[PDB]
This record gives structure tokens, C-alpha cells and sequence, in this order.
């Protein structure tokens, strides 16, 4: 019943942009924090972006440096990541997570590749 | 061409006196408001004395409590600070400043390079 | 009401600084009040001192139709419900024998409807009384004597104070017979027994989930007059310290909370508390960029006087707020039992004029 389906990833050139998107269903979206993580072979899963349910309170990983912007649409139960000024080091599978502690949920991820 | 230059720094015992001076080239102090500031270890620069061009009057920071005299010698175009009953707490680098205004207030037009003063007990 | 938004925004940023310096201690504060008194101060300041205040505040008091908007704002907050329930006052005190700028006293009176007070600070005792009696007369004797005025002496040249008192009746009173003693869970894990009021009703409510996943109860209590409301915010989990919330707090967020509320039945249990705080405004204001005004021979007060230098010797807010049960055709009773919200942990409260958006009061209760 619960489902987090990510999309928007792909191959792009260094200096290019992308827009990730995650469709959510099966739980009270509008009361959950929504987050983006990334992981590639050999690495741990790391926090990229996070947003509150209302009020637009956000939070970014140190490596983002003002390049990525997280937003959400509660009526359409969707979360987004606008990625700009991409480089090789951002290459990873990107996962969306929904959390209202202690409950967490994970999607299956979308691959971002840069070069 | 406008340069402010201080002199009179040195070592002094606690209770001793010390006079500082500031000569002005390229202008005359009697139009500008004049102030002496200071910075001690671990501290921000703070105002100590002021002459307001408005009427010649002299002013002091609370930590003075009547111990210090700021003066202006029109003939020598020199500013003085006479320091009485010095304390360990009076140790700092002292700077002179000038501004085209009726009172002493930031930002200042001209600043001296600064002279070291050390009150060792 | 462009003024109401910017004042609250500035006022809440000041609260933030006050909260960060008093962790695990109670604080009551007035965003509107600090904004109000600083507006007055703008008119006495010039140059870089005036710019420092205006950049933090987001507006200039000289701009057309801004001083009249404050006056309109004032009357909309206080005209509503008066008596001995709300009380406010601003005042600046300057050394008496200073030559002031030509036309200043009349000019100050046109904008704000009061004088800049002139007192002989070398009459130390006289001047203490004049400043304490100003607060005392103007708050109907509800606030105790200012502590900070012990610093006032012969050398003092400028002083500003702000004082407010508030004790409102609710729209719906708390039924008195449900007032009792209950354990309150302090931030250090210890408990204390305190009286808590209890009420079943339809409340405006929303959850707030911060970006890390911790969720909060946000609840609205309208006052009588239907004009002002007290907002209550608390993390659900006791492990989440209230600083997580005060560190991301803004006037805008509080509006987003409101804008996303729904009417739902609940059984609210809330501590009965009273709180008085005297705040020295120096360091909070310094941290927001207003450094020059407190410093000898840096401060630019040339709009008030160009004969002698000036600086703010002392800048104080003192607030006191009471929270009790009192309040003021066909009311149908609950068939089912409502869900519960127990506020037995440190929590935030905001008093908000909903029409304008003005934040009259803000505080943290670490031990009621």
C-alpha cells in the first residue's frame, strides 16, 4: 500500500541540470517530513535534502552548497529536487524518504550519472 | 597628505603618569571633532576621550572617572592625552581619530597608526 | 499593516537571541514592544547608527505614512479589549541640560504623541524614581521595580525602556473544577507537581513536522473579542529539546501554522503559570548588528543633539503575563470522548493579533 516512486534521474553533462520527483501514496503525506539521500557503490547513504511538512523549513548536506533545491506539493503528494551545476562527484543513486518518527519509508531510487 | 601620527608610548609603573601626543599634517584640528580610542588584549577598540568641534568641550568614558585630560594646542596642531593614576587595566594600544562633524561619532575621517602603552605593576 | 509584518519579524528575531542566551530558563518577551521602542529611537539617531537600526528593522520611521501606521496599529491592538487586562508603554530618557536640535521636541511629538523625557541624571535617586514611576503608573502597578536602573548614575545620558502587562479572558473559559496538580517533566528529566487547567472543545490544530522527522502539536486558543489568539507549540516526544524549535522560529512560520489549521475536538491540559522577565536588550541587539548605539564616541545621535556626544547607557524590556481559567445559543455536548493533548513538558507560546499578524507576546516555559 505504501509507495515511494522516484523519477527524473539520468545521464547528463558536467554543468548540466536535472529535476528529481517522487510520487507518494498510502500514508498521510502532509504530516511527514520528506528527504533525499544518495548512495553509490562503496559509500554510505548520505543526507542531501530535507523539508518540513509545512512552513518550508529545509536542511541540506554540506556537499550541496546551494546547488540543489527541495520542494513539495502536499495536494499532489509529491516531493522534488531541482539539481543545478552538476559534477562527476554527484553521481549516485538518489533515494526519497518519508519520515514522521518513529516511522520511516524508503523508495527504490533513481540513478543520476554525470559525465 | 593628511596623516595623523601619535607619540608618547612606553612602560609605566602603576600609579605613574604618561602623556600621549598626535600631530596633524595637512589640516587643522579646530574644525574636526577629535577622539582617542584604545584596544586592550582580548578586547574590542573602545572610545576613551573626545573633543567636540561644536564648542571645544571635552568628554570621557566612564572608566576614566576624572583621571584623564584631553587637550588641543591650536599653535602646535597637536592633540594631547594626559593620563594620571594609571592601572594594569589601562594597558592597551591607543589610537587618535578625527572627523568632520560637530560631535565625535562613527565613521571617522582620519585614524592614526597607533601607539603602545604598557602599565606594569 | 505592512508595518505589522516587518515589526513582528524583527521582534521575533530579537526573541530568538534572548532564548539562545537563557536555555532551560523561562522567558516572556514582546516582539511588538521592542519594535515599537526602536522605531522611536530611529528618530533620535543619524548616520551609520540610524542605518544599523533600519537594516535590522526593514523600514524607516521617516518614510511617508509609517508613523501614522504604527499609531493605527497601536489602537487596533488596545482598543479591542481594555481595562486592567492589557497595558503597554515606551519611553526614552535623556540628560536634561543638553542643547537639543532645533525643532526636535515638536517633531518627535507629531510622529509619536509623547515627549522624549528630560531628567537630571546627577540627581541619581530622583532619576531612578522618575523612570520606575513611569513604568509603574503606565502598567497600573502590575510590574515590579526595574532591576537594571541600578546602573543609572551621574554619567548616564540616555536610557530607553519598554514595559507590557497582559492577562486575558478566553473566548471559552477553562472549567474550574478540572484544575488540579500534575507532574511536569522538566528538560533535565526531573518532575515537579504543578496546577494544570483542562478543557474539552473544538480547537484549531495542526501538526508540525520539522525536517528531521520530529512532530509537534500546534494549538490555537482564541481570546474573547475574537481578535487575539494564544498559540501553543510543543514537541510530542520528551527527548526533543525546545531549542530545536526556537532556533528555526520566525514570524512567517507562525502564520504558515495558522494558515494550515483545522477545527478538531480535543481535551487540552495546560499549566496555570505566571511569568515576569526583565531583558537587557544590549547583547540581543548587538548580535543583530546594532553595535554603535551603545558605545561612547561611536554612537551617532546627531538628530537629537549636535552639541554633545551621546550613547545608550541602558536599554530594557520588562514583561509580565498571567494565564488562568477566566473567560466570558445551542451548545451540544460530546457524544464520544475526545483525544487528549497534555502540555507537561517545556513549550512555546505566541500571542497573535490574527487580522494584522502582529506578534504581541512570545515565550518559553521551561518550568511553569
Amino acid at each position: 500500500q505504501v509507495q515511494l516512486v522516484e523519477s527524473g534521474g539520468g545521464l547528463v553533462q558536467p554543468g548540466g541540470r536535472l529535476r528529481l520527483s517522487c510520487a507518494a501514496s498510502g500514508f498521510t503525506f502532509r504530516t511527514y517530513a520528506m528527504q533525499w539521500y544518495r548512495q553509490s557503490p562503496g559509500t554510505e547513504r548520505e543526507l542531501v535534502a530535507a523539508i518540513s511538512n509545512i512552513g518550508g523549513v529545509t536542511d541540506y548536506g554540506d556537499s550541496v552548497k546551494g546547488r540543489f533545491t527541495i520542494s513539495r506539493d502536499n495536494a499532489k503528494t509529491t516531493v522534488y529536487l531541482e539539481m543545478n551545476s552538476l559534477k562527476p562527484e554527484d553521481t549516485a543513486t538518489y533515494y526519497c524518504s518519508a519520515v514522521r518518527l518513529p516511522q520511516r519509508y524508503w523508495g527504490r531510487g533513481t540513478q543520476v550519472t554525470v559525465s | 597628505q593628511v596623516q595623523l601620527v601619535e607619540s608618547g608610548g612606553g612602560l609605566v609603573q602603576a600609579g605613574g603618569s604618561l602623556r600621549l601626543s598626535c600631530a596633524a599634517s595637512g589640516f587643522t584640528f579646530d574644525d574636526y571633532s577629535i577622539a582617542w580610542f584604545r584596544q586592550a588584549p582580548g578586547k574590542e577598540r573602545e572610545g576613551v576621550s573626545c573633543i567636540s568641534s561644536s564648542d571645544g568641550s571635552a568628554y570621557y568614558a566612564d572608566s576614566v572617572k576624572g583621571r584623564f585630560t584631553i587637550s588641543s594646542d591650536n599653535a602646535k596642531n597637536t592633540v594631547y592625552l594626559q593620563m594620571n593614576s594609571l592601572k594594569p587595566e589601562d594597558t592597551a594600544v591607543y589610537y587618535c581619530a578625527a572627523v568632520w562633524a560637530r560631535v565625535c561619532r562613527n565613521p571617522y575621517d582620519y585614524w592614526g597608526q597607533g601607539t603602545q602603552v604598557t602599565v606594569s605593576s | 499593516s505592512y508595518v505589522a509584518h516587518l515589526a513582528s519579524d524583527f521582534g521575533v528575531r530579537v526573541f530568538q537571541q534572548v532564548a539562545q542566551a537563557s536555555k532551560d530558563r523561562n522567558v516572556v518577551f514582546s516582539p511588538y514592544g521592542v519594535a515599537s521602542v526602536l522605531a522611536m529611537l530611529q528618530l533620535t539617531t543619524g548616520g551609520e547608527t540610524q542605518q544599523q537600526i533600519q537594516a535590522a528593522m526593514g523600514f524607516k520611521i521617516d518614510d511617508k505614512g509609517m508613523a501614522p501606521a504604527l499609531r493605527h496599529l497601536y489602537k487596533e491592538l488596545m482598543g479591542p479589549w481594555n481595562k486592567d487586562e492589557i497595558s503597554t508603554t515606551d519611553a526614552i530618557f535623556v540628560q536634561r541640560d543638553l542643547k537639543l536640535v532645533q525643532g526636535f521636541m515638536p517633531h518627535f511629538f507629531r510622529l509619536f504623541r509623547s515627549t522624549v523625557k528630560q531628567v537630571d541624571f546627577s540627581e541619581v535617586e530622583r532619576a531612578r524614581f522618575i523612570i520606575n514611576d513611569w513604568v509603574k503608573t503606565h502598567t497600573k502597578g502590575m510590574i515590579s521595580h526595574l532591576l537594571g536602573t541600578g546602573a543609572v548614575d551621574q554619567l548616564t545620558r540616555l536610557v530607553l525602556v519598554n514595559a507590557l502587562y497582559f492577562n486575558g479572558q478566553w473566548k471559552t473559559p477553562f472549567p474550574d473544577s478540572s484544575t488540579h496538580r500534575r507532574l511536569f517533566h522538566k528538560s533535565d528529566g526531573s518532575t515537579v507537581s504543578v496546577p494544570m487547567m483542562a478543557q474539552t472543545n473544538k480547537f484549531n490544530y495542526t501538526e508540525f513536522t520539522t525536517p528531521d522527522g520530529h512532530y509537534y502539536d500546534i494549538l490555537e486558543l482564541p481570546y474573547h473579542g475574537d481578535t487575539l489568539s494564544m498559540f501553543i507549540a510543543a514537541p510530542y516526544e520528551k527527548e526533543v529539546p525546545l531549542s530545536a524549535l526556537t532556533n528555526i522560529l520566525s514570524a512567517q512560520l507562525i502564520s504558515h501554522w495558522k494558515g494550515n489549521m483545522t477545527r478538531l475536538p480535543r481535551l487540552l491540559v495546560l499549566p496555570k503559570f505566571s511569568l515576569e522577565t526583565e531583558v537587557d536588550l544590549r547583547k540581543p541587539l548587538e548580535n543583530l548588528g546594532m553595535t554603535d548605539m551603545f558605545r561612547p564616541f561611536q554612537a551617532d545621535f546627531t538628530s537629537l543633539s549636535d552639541q554633545e556626544p551621546l550613547h545608550v547607557a541602558l536599554a530594557l524590556q520588562k514583561v509580565k503575563i498571567e494565564v488562568n481559567e477566566s473567560g466570558t445559543a445551542v451548545i451540544v455536548s460530546a457524544r464520544m470522548a475526545p483525544e487528549e493533548i497534555i502540555i507537561d513538558r517545556p513549550f512555546l507560546f505566541v500571542v497573535r493579533h490574527n487580522p494584522t499578524g502582529t506578534v504581541l507576546f512570545m515565550g518559553q516555559v521551561m518550568e511553569p
